[PDB]
RNA sequence: ACGGAAGGGCACCACCAGGAGUGGAGCCUGCGGCUUAAUUUGGAAACUCACCAGGUCCAGACACAAUAAGGAUUGACAGAUUGAGAGCUCUUUCUUGAUUUUGUGGGUGGUGGUGCAUGGCCGUAGUUGGUGGAGUGAUUUGUCUGCU
């Protein structure tokens, strides 16, 4: 479990050229500081 | 003929780039297949293929699997007319032509609004049933305008009265639009007697480097001289020079007897 | 300016206001089948109403520079605090509110504000009600252009047009404001189509001037129902997204024909236009349809209407033809409510 | 498969030997472009004509309300108007027998798209697949060196 950091977007591999909507979270019990992919379409608008 | 002036616009963002992404490959892959664009989205490449397949500036081959392309003589057209606008010049094209043998004389505006005169070469003008692609048409006519390009730009830094070169790319040259009238259709002057002084004595000028112009015939040149179809003059270290000389000059010894009355 | 008589800016490459209600209805009803479809109507010369108005390939490749001598902007324009990095602005307010906090919390504070006697009579002890106090940040006083994200509430569906007043309570203050809507899209020249009305569901971002935010609070959106229920009919809730000077909101007018006589260059002008003097302006700007070709109507008659196109594509049949202009829209100042 | 190497042949849509020429002059015609209300489009004065400028005239199935046998409506030999053997209309009045008429709701029609849904019709010395044998298999020998 983690602490959003801020709301980012991709420019990932070839073929799917895109923006793929990560985040970043800071971990609690580490504060390590791992990207994290939101699921299903929209649902970056949950997350603050 | 081959040229064509109607789908230049309707290309979008990638497409130069996509276009422009079968180009680098070229010189080392001739033959490129899809994906070979995609490095240099899912989308994007194939609508310019799209474009580029189906207005022909890409040819295709066609197989169940990917397929491979190479280049075509219409899609290096706008890449040069690409870059050309990108240095600047070409805001659009000019309503006289201007329509030669080998070249493709342009009125054309440049930015501030001047109406100038583009050169496409590519030889043999009608596209050709008997030509193997990517090369004799591209590739051929793409060297040798700088053959030429950079003559005239030489030349004309001789400080003889000629054409000043003003851009090239990928077989297309513009310069000045050079009004004047050819001596061909010449209809009436007056004064010839240092017309063709400066005429004899172009001779060497032409001659100053030790070549002479062997075009010197009529059909080249104006009333300001400008002259025009270069390229085909002869060296010093040329053998039969010496039999040229009175080639030029008496052709135009010839002429002024006929329409203007004078003898040197 | 209006130099040039030709060549549009293209750089060439209480019953009553239910009445008013059924007419919103009926303009978003009509709005959400062909949207952005002006319908000119023939008698009237389409110069003078697409003067402004600029033609463009595609709104996301395009650049404009920011601004422009507008004169529908505010001319307070340039009296906005003009923001870098809101990133780099807030995290670094916020640290110069951590090194320089007199205040610790939990600490018993006197409180000596300037404060006028006019406003004494709206005062009320503070056992009744809850007058309390909120600080603000340092630019969090001064206007800028500012964006928010709106949604719909989800009982919700009457329409909401797009300069209608709603009132904005984002943190603690409330504003009164008429927006700018647009859809949410990354365009890298940040030029963003303008919405006339608001989409059903899928969260879209509105625009106005007001005074800063540096924390990106929660905003709840909403129209005052005086005459109604509970003081408020709740329209929206959404988030303080950013100040932002250049979210550009552009709005689309698309001129609408129809083709005669085919196979012969293309096609015909049925409705599009009226005059050969919509030739000058019109027809440098390139022209869509529908999944076909693309640009160039040349001239013909237009005694009658009738503008025969060119164009680069194939197919045609009993179908439509459609271009566009573009214009900016510009923000409206705001007003707190109380 | 490779517009890649090299090598063989063929050819007045190639060359040699020429021959008669074009391109140079004027003019006719065709294409582009330019202009134009439009110069239809990739052996044209009307017609052709698909283009332009004005002009009249028509549309409307069918369900319903109403009206209409105490007229719904068709056509009708002048003259005016309009460019006209236009009753378009009109000054009118001969005849019609519900065939229909105003309004609402309301539908059929396309030689419209598909030969890229099915029939039928019309015109016009090299290919291969079999059985072998070899290889687990892609594949191969067959389809071949020598002599006339």
């Amino acid at each position: 479990k983690g602490i959003v950091l801020e709301k980012l977007g991709i420019e990932s591999k070839q073929p799917n050229s895109a923006i793929r909507k990560c985040v970043r979270v800071q971990l609690i019990k580490n504060g390590k500081k791992v990207t994290a992919f939101v699921p299903n379409d929209g649902c970056l608008n949950f997350v603050d | 003929m081959k040229l064509d002036t109607s789908h230049m616009r309707y290309l979008t963002t990638d497409d130069f780039r996509v276009l422009q992404a079968v180009e680098q490959g070229s010189r080392s892959h001739e033959v490129v297949p899809t994906p070979l664009i995609h490095q240099i989205s899912q989308s994007g490449t194939n609508r310019a293929i799209s474009d580029l397949a189906k207005l022909s500036l890409i040819s295709k081959m066609r197989n169940v699997k990917y397929d491979g392309y190479r280049l075509t003589y219409n899609g290096i057209d706008y890449l040069a007319l690409k870059t050309m606008l990108n240095r600047d010049t070409v805001y659009s094209v000019g309503n006289t032509i201007g329509v030669g043998k080998e070249s493709d004389i342009y009125k054309v505006s440049d930015k501030n609004g001047n109406p100038r005169v583009m050169k496409i070469h590519r030889l043999g003008r009608t596209y050709l049933k008997k030509s193997n692609q990517g090369a004799n048409w591209m590739h051929l006519s793409r060297l040798a305008a700088n053959k030429e390009y950079q003559f005239m730009s030489m030349l004309y830094s001789k400080g003889f009265k000629v054409p000043e070169p003003f851009d090239n790319s990928r077989h297309i040259v513009v310069m000045e639009l050079i009004e004047g009238y050819p001596m061909r259709r010449l209809r009436k002057h007056k004064n010839i007697p240092k017309l063709y002084s400066d005429l004899m004595c172009f001779i060497v000028d032409l001659a100053n480097s030790g070549l002479i112009h062997c075009d010197f015939n009529e059909f080249n040149i104006m009333i300001k001289f400008v002259v025009i179809d270069f390229p085909q003059c002869i060296s010093i270290q040329h053998q039969d020079a010496d039999y040229y000389f009175q080639r030029d000059v008496d052709c135009i010894r010839r002429f002024f007897k006929k329409k203007l009355k004078y003898e040197p | 300016e209006y130099d040039g008589l030709t060549t549009a800016r293209y750089d060439d490459h209480p019953e009553e206001e239910e009445r008013q209600l059924r007419e919103f209805r009926d303009m978003e009803k009509e709005d959400r089948e062909f949207p952005d479809e002006i319908e000119l109507e023939p008698s009237e010369s389409a110069i003078e109403r697409l003067k402004r108005y600029r033609g463009l390939k595609n709104l996301y490749n395009c650049d404009w520079q920011v601004d422009e001598k507008d004169p529908s902007s505010p001319a307070e324009w340039k009296r906005l605090l003009r923001i870098g990095n809101y990133k780099n602005t807030k995290n670094r307010i916020i640290k110069e509110t951590k090194n320089e906090a007199q205040a610790i919390a939990g600490d018993r504070i006197r409180m000596f504000i300037r404060f006028p006697k006019f406003l004494l009579e709206k005062i009320q002890d503070p056992k009744q009600l809850l007058f309390a106090v909120y600080g603000l940040l340092l630019h969090e006083h001064k206007n800028a252009v500012v964006n928010f994200s709106l949604q719909r509430w989800e009982q919700y569906d009457k329409p909401v047009p797009s300069q209608e007043p709603i009132v904005v309570q984002y943190g603690v203050r409330r504003y009164t404001i008429q927006p700018l809507f647009s859809q949410g899209s990354n365009s890298p020249n940040n030029v963003h189509k303008y919405e006339r009305f608001l989409h059903p569901d899928t969260v879209s971002v509105a625009t106005c001037i007001a005074p800063v935010d540096f924390t990106q609070s929660p905003a709840i959106f909403f129209k005052p129902s005086p005459t109604d229920a509970k003081n408020i009919e709740l329209i929206g809730h959404g988030t303080f997204l950013n100040a932002d000077h250049s979210r550009i909101l552009a709005k689309r007018a698309i001129l609408t024909g129809h083709p005669f006589r085919f196979h012969k260059t293309v096609v015909t002008v049925r409705y599009m236009f009226f005059r050969p003097e919509d030739v000058e302006w019109f027809k440098s700007i390139p022209l869509f349809t529908k999944s076909g070709r693309s640009g160039f109507i040349k001239e013909s008659l237009g005694t009658h209407g009738y503008f025969k196109a060119t164009f680069d594509g194939k197919l045609s049949a009993q179908d439509v033809v459609a271009m566009s202009l573009y214009k900016r829209m510009w923000p409206m100042p705001s007003l707190p409510w109380n």
